[PDB]
């Protein structure tokens, strides 16, 4: 016989777990973490800084 | 004064009726006419309090300006206003 | 505002000291005068005169405690003892006088030790109060079992430290405190300038430590 | 022309008619007098001017009259109200003396009259002690008024003699160490007069203080005495009447801290919240609401007592009254222990409330349930309201 | 895996950056108005009502 | 805001259910805490991580009570909404349900408030609820309840005049304008240190915790350990560091020595404990000392590492309290001398006890390992010796942890039978959260 | 002077009141800081929050630069 808390426990904690999964795997990457906003902007700055450091040498 | 003061007064009237029942050993829903009268009185009491809010602000600005404290017109609207915040 | 990387107010500071904030159109204080006895009682340059000026007030506390104990002893006296009026008077006056003399002694010891360490060190700080408290509490705690010859110097030194922090250092630190008018060093925020500091009819224990805090009187 | 004095003539005519109506009703053998009480409440409304403090006193006394049943008690309360109202308008020591003495005589007679059962002699004893202690304070007031009148030649309340008049006022509020008459009164006199004594005269005297009083002195030592003595006494006394007497001394010490630092707005807010709590305290029949009085007299945050204490603390910190504030905070920490004792006594206990048998079924549930809604007043208290 | 792409599109469609800025500005404005009002109110004089010099500008009529 | 009013009003309807319908009362009170977990998960979905520091703002006029979300508040709110239904599974009366519902309202509103007076009003309105929860008549302790209430009241009463001092100084208690005005930082800094050094157990104002966290019931212990201690940390991170930073630099040697002596002396005391619940209760003081020093270092990513340690502690120590609560519920004692050989008689419970023992000692594949490494990175960047003190004392934590486990789990088999389905599902969300946050915490 | 500081504060409040931005740009990821000669930038709260957002952006970008260079050096 199913205990009184079992449907509500499985619905609540399972819907939290699926929601946390969808936060990690279906949000836009810039919206999920600022490191995805800054990864392309660091790369172009590094491109225009590597040749500056080349010329300084 | 505050925009939601009448709804707060109605919740106060409902809690008043429920407590008057609980003190006399009755369940919360008993004698609903007591709840209704309490709701009416709470609504009008908290609306009167919200009117006194505007009245007190008006008295403060009037007394302060008569004493010589000149308030700029950008700040006089914080006081001389029946603001429904 | 709030990030896990850093706390921006921990490195966003002024580069220069500020000018004094104008708080009112009138910048002179209004207050009742201090009586001359308390003006003389503040002077520490003569250690003996300091102790003579301060010790009778500390003896008043022992007078109050002794009068209390004397009345409570008088009420319990049986009629065979209470009708003997000379003996009753000498017993009650003995209780009161012992309490008054002990309080005056502790007060004079504290004031003299305080002003002596003050004049010996050449500066005013919290060390003189701590040393005077240790001496007075050791005088009180002598002859008692042993938590007490340490516990009573600590209590009297703690009273001196609380006196310095609450009554002297905190009013000095907050001399530029304003509750009215422009925010201090934030005059660009535009809070209006009143014609005067606010008039408050406070009691004699609440007096303005700066001329601009409020005007006291009626 | 006497056309500006119709309210005074109305007061006197109403008293003349009310005595005759009460005489006619008693010649019929009426064992209840609700009609007399309604006429008394109408007379209270009809003689009160249109100020905030006057109507606060009026509405308070209208609510208080529902706990009194005899004709003579109603007459004494009306003639005490005349002194309480007209003391707020007193601008001399003549009217001050007469209003205070009328109030003292009315309180003494009511303490004698209303006692019943085995507690009759205890109430009469405490009334006699109060009368004797009140007589010498009245003598001090008269003596120093005569001194001031001789020195100044006028009726102005200025100079060194105002210190003794201030001590007279502090006696009338039960300020420690002149507090023991109220401690004696709390232990024996019945609950309705205790309810009357903790609300109306404090309002009347503080309004006189706000309206027409200046002194060049301090009250700080009496603040310290009241707060420390009240807190330690209520911690140490197991009888509940003495607990509430000492907690009242602590509250009057807080009100004196509000007076001493100026800022009477915090004084008026805390006094109003205290008066509503008193109206709840002395009319309780269900003992679970005794815990709400406890959490709202301990200053616990969401209830209205917190707000009443906290504006007093805010204004004291504004004018930098640091030492008195620190003492007040220590005594507030001590007060929580005996308010928790109250909660232990009356909340963590099985519930028993006896029903009525001879009618009048739980007759003041309206007022007590209305005053318990001091959990909804904090929304209006946080705003700039009382100024 | 298409559900993930459509939920990403749903996030981008629902988010409104200008509305976030207006929310921030309204928060700052309400707080600043409260602070300004409270600072003006705190010039709070206190004497007795019979002080005719501290209350010299009030229009008071006496009956005596 | 409208949602929060609806959730409060739905939660408060437990009182109106007639008590003879037992199943309905249980289901209603459990669902009343399940719903805020879904709402806070949705708030995490709605959060823009490349946007502003404060999002989802609301301010209620001139009543103080202004609210906003940052990362620390959001993680702590998620942890609280996880922890409250587990507490609902450990209660049996409507009085318990209502006390925990009121506590959840107050905790959730206190975690995200942006007003100092609002924080004061919301937090210590829970004092009388904690007094009644700890000093319950047949099985509580009134001494413990008096201690926790009086220590908290003492700290709050020190703060309250300094709160009002800055309010008169600038005109507001809103943290966004308190951080931009000129204020007397020494006085307010001492008031804020006074509250938050009692909330976080910092020596010498820490003696309430060993009494209160043991005298509480299992649900009360889960709440008090996993949630209420972290209000001091979020107090540091939200109010004290932004508003009084000069004080926060100048008090660093004093806060530093308080943290070091709290860590060392509380670890030394934990070794001589003979009660299992007192063993679990002391170990929380050293973790909070590491949290406080990492917050006060302000050095590399200090808010991040300290919040992550708060979450790792809030996951691991309630599970240890749950296992001790199972042992107490079905053996009626918490004394070590009555327990031996629990591996043979409760294999599942002993396995869970071992895993959470390893988690509490900051072993890898648990979020405490990542947390302590990053906290020591933040501490190391100020000076190497302040990190060395915590590094060399790791044998002292492992000594008490493995000694308690080895005394109660191995030996002659005596004691209760293994866990039920309900006890396993009280433990289970904490274990899943630990495995996730210790293996793949970020993306 | 006080008048010049007040007029500057009014100008800043007017500018930040009537501010908007669209087309793929996040406010609170600004392109440039606001250059000022203020003693204690927290004198003007809008400028303080703007430069706080810019400084947060730079810290995260520098972290990302470190990661890209570490991958290159490993290669
Ligand atoms: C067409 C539709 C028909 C109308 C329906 C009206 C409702 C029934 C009212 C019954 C009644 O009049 O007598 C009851 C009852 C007397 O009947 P009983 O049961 O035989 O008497 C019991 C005792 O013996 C009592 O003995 P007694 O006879 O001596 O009692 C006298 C009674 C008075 O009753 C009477 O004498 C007659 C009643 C009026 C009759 C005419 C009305 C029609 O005493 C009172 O004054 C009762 C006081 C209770 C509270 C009243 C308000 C207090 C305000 C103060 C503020 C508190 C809250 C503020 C919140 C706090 C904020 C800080 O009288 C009352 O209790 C009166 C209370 C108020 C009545 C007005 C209600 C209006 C509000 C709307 C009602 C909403 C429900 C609608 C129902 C339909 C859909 C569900
Ligand atoms: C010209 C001036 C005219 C007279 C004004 C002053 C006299 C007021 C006396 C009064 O209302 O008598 C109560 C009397 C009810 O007494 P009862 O029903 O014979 O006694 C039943 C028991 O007391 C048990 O019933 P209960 O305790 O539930 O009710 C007691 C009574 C009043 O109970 C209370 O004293 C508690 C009410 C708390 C509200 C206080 C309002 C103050 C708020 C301040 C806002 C500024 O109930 C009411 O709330 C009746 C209010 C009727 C209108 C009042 C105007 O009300 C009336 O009969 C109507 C009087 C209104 C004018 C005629
Ligand atoms: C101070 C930063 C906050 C970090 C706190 C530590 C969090 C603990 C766990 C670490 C997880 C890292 C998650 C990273 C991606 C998630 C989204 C994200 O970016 O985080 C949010 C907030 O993240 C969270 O809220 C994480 C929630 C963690 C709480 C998990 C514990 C609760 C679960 C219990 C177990 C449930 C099991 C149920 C299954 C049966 C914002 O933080 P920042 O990126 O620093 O914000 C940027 C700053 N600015 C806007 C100014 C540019
Ligand atoms: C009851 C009526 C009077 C209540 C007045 C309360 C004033 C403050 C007292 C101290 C605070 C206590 C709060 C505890 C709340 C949780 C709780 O236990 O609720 C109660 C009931 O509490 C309530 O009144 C809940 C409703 C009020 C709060 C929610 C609505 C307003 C927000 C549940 O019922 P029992 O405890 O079984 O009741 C038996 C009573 N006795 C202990 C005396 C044996
Ligand atoms: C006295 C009343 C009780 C104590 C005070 C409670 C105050 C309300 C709780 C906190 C309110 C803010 C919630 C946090 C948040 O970010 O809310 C925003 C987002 O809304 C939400 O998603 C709110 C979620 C609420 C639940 C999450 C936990 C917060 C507190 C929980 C309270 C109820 C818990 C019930 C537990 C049984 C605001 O949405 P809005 O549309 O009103 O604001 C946008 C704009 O500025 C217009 O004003
Ligand atoms: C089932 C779990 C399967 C693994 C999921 C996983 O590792 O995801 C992490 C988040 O965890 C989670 O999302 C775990 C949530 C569910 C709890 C455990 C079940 C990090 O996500 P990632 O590194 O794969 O994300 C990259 C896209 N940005
Ligand atoms: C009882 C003792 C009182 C006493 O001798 O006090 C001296 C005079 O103060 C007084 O007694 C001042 C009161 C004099 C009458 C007014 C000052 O005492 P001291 O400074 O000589 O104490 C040196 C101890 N270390
Ligand atoms: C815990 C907190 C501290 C508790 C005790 C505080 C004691 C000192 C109180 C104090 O200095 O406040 C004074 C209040 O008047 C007074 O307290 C006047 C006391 C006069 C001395 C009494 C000497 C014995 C008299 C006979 C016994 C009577 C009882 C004495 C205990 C005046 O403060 P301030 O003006 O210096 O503040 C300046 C800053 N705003
Ligand atoms: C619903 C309650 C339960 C029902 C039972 C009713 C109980 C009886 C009636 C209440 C008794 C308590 C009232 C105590 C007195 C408080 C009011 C005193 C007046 C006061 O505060 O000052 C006025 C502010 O008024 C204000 O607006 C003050 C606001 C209210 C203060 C009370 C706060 C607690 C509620 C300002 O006077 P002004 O500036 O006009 O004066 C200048 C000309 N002289
Ligand atoms: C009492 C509540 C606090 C509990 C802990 C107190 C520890 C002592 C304070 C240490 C402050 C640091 C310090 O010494 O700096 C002082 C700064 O002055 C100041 O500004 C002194 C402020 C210190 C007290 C602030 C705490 C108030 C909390 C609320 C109290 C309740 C209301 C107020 C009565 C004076 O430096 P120095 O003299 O050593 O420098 C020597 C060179 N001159």
């Amino acid at each position: 016989k199913t205990l009184w808390w079992e449907p509500y426990w499985y619905a609540g904690f399972g819907g939290m777990g699926v929601g946390v999964y969808l936060i990690y795997h279906a949000k836009p990457l810039e919206a999920l973490d600022i490191k995805y906003w800054a990864a392309p902007r660091a790369a172009k700055e590094l491109e225009t800084e590597m040749r500056m450091l080349d010329k300084l040498n | 004064g505050w925009a939601y003061s009448g709804e707060w007064g109605m919740l106060a009237g409902f809690c008043f009726g429920t407590l008057k029942n609980v003190q006399e050993g009755k369940a919360w829903f008993r004698r609903p006419y007591i709840h209704g009268a309490g709701m009416i009185a709470g609504y009008y009491l908290f609306k009167a309090a919200a009117d006194w809010e505007d009245e007190a602000l008006k008295r403060i600005i009037t007394r302060y300006e008569r004493k010589g404290y000149a308030i700029p017109e950008d700040r006089k609207e914080l006081f001389a206003a029946n603001q429904y915040k | 505002v709030f990030s896990g990387a850093f706390n921006t107010p921990s490195s966003t500071t002024a580069r220069e000291p500020y000018a004094k904030t104008k708080s009112s159109e009138a910048e002179y204080g209004v207050d009742t005068p201090v009586p001359a006895s308390a003006l003389k009682a503040a002077d520490k340059h003569d250690a003996l005169a300091y102790a003579v000026a301060n010790a009778p007030l500390i003896g008043l506390a022992g007078l109050a405690a002794g009068a209390q104990e004397a009345y409570m002893t008088f009420e319990r006296l049986p009629p065979t003892l209470s009708r003997q009026h000379f003996k009753q008077a000498q017993l009650l006056l003995g209780i009161i006088g012992k309490k008054t003399a002990y309080a005056t002694l502790l007060g004079a010891v504290f004031s003299f030790t305080d002003a002596t360490v003050e004049n010996m060190r050449g500066k005013h700080d919290m060390t003189s109060g701590m040393v005077a408290g240790a001496v007075t509490g050791f005088l009180f705690g002598m002859g008692r079992p042993m938590p007490q010859p340490v516990a009573w110097p600590l209590a009297f030194a703690g009273a001196a430290v609380a006196a310095d922090f609450i009554g002297e250092l905190m009013p000095k630190y907050m001399k530029d405190y304003r509750i009215y008018g422009p925010v201090v060093h934030r005059e660009n925020w535009g809070d209006p300038v009143p014609p005067r500091p606010p008039i408050l009819d406070t009691g004699a224990a609440v007096r303005p430590s700066d001329p601009g805090q409020f005007w006291r009187g009626y | 022309a006497a056309a500006a004095a119709m309210i005074e003539l109305d007061l006197c005519f109403g008293l003349l008619l009310l005595i005759l109506f009460g005489l006619l009703s008693l010649r019929n053998g009426h064992v209840s007098l609700a009609h007399i009480r309604f006429i008394c409440q109408c007379w209270l409304v009809m003689i009160t001017p249109l100020e905030v403090q006057d109507f606060a006193l009026c509405i308070l006394t209208v609510v208080l009259l529902q706990s009194f049943h005899s004709f003579e008690a109603l007459l004494f309360l009306l003639l005490a109200y005349i002194g309480q109202l007209y003391m707020m308008h007193s601008c001399n020591l003549v009217s001050f003396y007469v209003c205070l003495e009328a109030q003292t005589l009315c309180v003494v007679v009511l303490c004698g009259l209303l006692a019943r059962g085995a507690s009759t002699s205890f109430s009469v004893e405490a009334a006699l002690k109060f009368l004797l202690l009140s007589a010498m304070v009245s003598g001090m007031a008269l003596f120093w008024f005569s001194a001031m009148y001789q020195r100044t030649g006028s009726l102005d309340m200025v100079g060194q003699e105002t210190f003794w008049i201030l001590l007279v006022m502090l006696f009338k509020l039960g300020v420690a160490p002149m507090h023991m008459w109220s401690v004696d009164l709390y232990g024996s006199i019945p609950k309705s007069l205790l309810l009357y004594l903790s609300t109306a005269p404090k309002l009347s005297l503080f309004t006189f203080w706000a309206s027409s009083w200046h002194h060049d002195f301090s009250v700080g030592v009496f603040i310290l005495f009241s707060m420390f003595i009240g807190s330690i006494g209520a911690y140490g006394q197991p009888a509940l009447r003495s607990l509430f007497a000492y907690s009242t001394i602590n509250e009057i010490g807080l009100l004196l801290l509000a007076v001493e630092t100026a800022g009477f707005h915090t004084l008026y807010q805390h006094l109003g919240i205290y008066i509503i709590t008193q109206l709840l305290l002395w009319n309780l029949t269900d003992k679970r609401l005794f815990a709400l009085c406890a959490v709202s007299l301990a200053g616990l945050p969401p209830f209205a007592g917190f707000f009443g204490k906290a504006w007093i603390f805010w204004h004291a910190m504004s004018v930098q009254a640091f030492s008195l504030l620190a003492a007040a905070l220590f005594c507030t920490l001590l007060s929580l222990v005996y308010y928790l004792r109250v909660i232990r006594l009356f909340w963590t206990a099985p519930v028993h409330t006896a029903a009525s048998f001879t009618g009048a079924p739980n007759q003041t549930t309206l007022t007590s349930a209305c005053a318990v809604a001091l959990a909804f007043a904090p929304v209006m208290l946080v705003k700039p309201f009382v100024i | 895996a298409y559900i993930l792409d459509f939920l990403s599109y749903m996030w981008e469609k629902n988010n409104d950056d200008s509305a976030s800025y207006k929310e921030w500005q309204d928060f700052l404005d309400v707080a600043e108005k409260d602070r300004r009002r409270d600072r003006i109110i705190a010039w709070r004089e206190r004497t007795m009502y019979d002080d005719y010099a501290a209350n010299a500008e009030e229009p008071i009529i006496y009956k005596r | 805001m409208f949602i929060s009013v609806l959730l409060i009003l739905f939660a408060l309807c437990v009182t109106l259910i007639p008590e003879a319908h037992y199943h309905m009362v249980r289901v209603w009170s459990f669902v009343a805490t399940i719903i805020p977990m879904w709402v806070v998960t949705w708030m995490w979905w709605n959060f823009d991580a490349s946007g502003h520091g404060l999002q989802m703002l609301v301010i209620l006029g001139r009543s103080h009570l202004a609210f906003g979300i940052d990362g620390v508040a959001l993680s702590l709110m998620l942890l609280t909404t996880v922890l409250f239904p587990i507490c609902m599974m450990l209660l049996r009366t409507v009085a318990g349900f209502m006390t925990f519902i009121l506590l959840e309202v107050l905790v959730l509103s206190a975690l995200c408030v942006l007003d100092l007076l609002g924080f004061y009003i919301l937090f210590e309105a829970s004092l009388i609820l904690l007094f009644l929860l700890i000093g319950r008549a047949p099985y509580g302790s009134l001494e413990a309840a008096y201690k926790i209430v009086l220590y908290t009241m003492a700290g709050s009463l020190v703060l309250l005049p300094t709160l009002f001092m800055i309010y008169s100084e600038c005109g507001t208690t809103n943290v966004l304008y308190m951080t931009c005005a000129y204020n007397h930082q020494t006085v307010l800094g001492w008031g804020l240190l006074a509250v938050l050094a009692v909330k976080i157990p910092l020596m010498p104002v820490h003696l309430w915790l060993p009494e209160a966290h043991v005298a509480a019931p299992t649900a009360g212990s889960v709440l008090l350990a996993g949630v209420l201690l972290k209000l001091g940390g979020i107090g540091f991170l939200r109010f004290m560091l932004p508003v009084v930073p000069e004080f926060c630099v100048s008090v660093f040697p004093l806060v530093s020595t308080l943290c070091l002596v709290s860590f060392l002396f509380s670890t030394l005391s934990t070794l001589r404990q003979i009660d299992l619940k007192k063993i679990v209760a002391y170990s929380s003081i050293a973790h909070m000392s590491m949290v406080t020093l990492a917050i006060f270092s302000q050095s590399e990513f200090s808010a991040y590492s300290s919040s992550f340690l708060m979450i790792a502690h809030g996951l691991i120590s309630p599970a240890l309290f749950l296992i001790v609560g199972i042992l107490y519920d079905r053996a009626h004692t918490k004394f070590i001398l009555y327990f031996s050989g629990l591996g043979a008689s409760m294999p599942i419970g002993s396995t869970l006890f071992f895993l959470f023992t390893l988690g509490n000692l900051a072993f890898p594949l648990f979020p405490n390992f990542i947390a302590e490494v990053l906290c020591m990175v933040s501490i190391f960047a100020v000076h190497e010796l302040l990190a060395y003190v915590f590094c060399v004392c790791q044998v002292l934590g492992a000594a008490y942890g493995f000694w308690a486990f080895n005394r109660v789990v191995h030996g002659l088999p005596r004691g209760p039978a293994d866990v039920t389905r309900t006890e396993f599902h009280t433990v289970l969300p904490l274990l899943i959260g630990a495995v996730w946050l210790g293996i793949k915490p970020m993306a | 002077s006080v008048e010049e500081r007040q007029s500057f504060h009014d100008k800043v409040n007017d500018v930040f009141k009537n501010l908007t931005g669209e087309a793929g740009k996040r406010w609170a990821r600004p392109d440039e800081p606001i250059l000022h000669t203020l003693n204690d930038e927290k004198e003007e709260p809008h400028i303080f929050f703007h430069n706080t957002n810019y400084r947060t952006s730079r810290k995260y970008i520098n972290v990302e630069k470190t990661k890209i260079l570490r991958e290159q050096a490993l290669e």
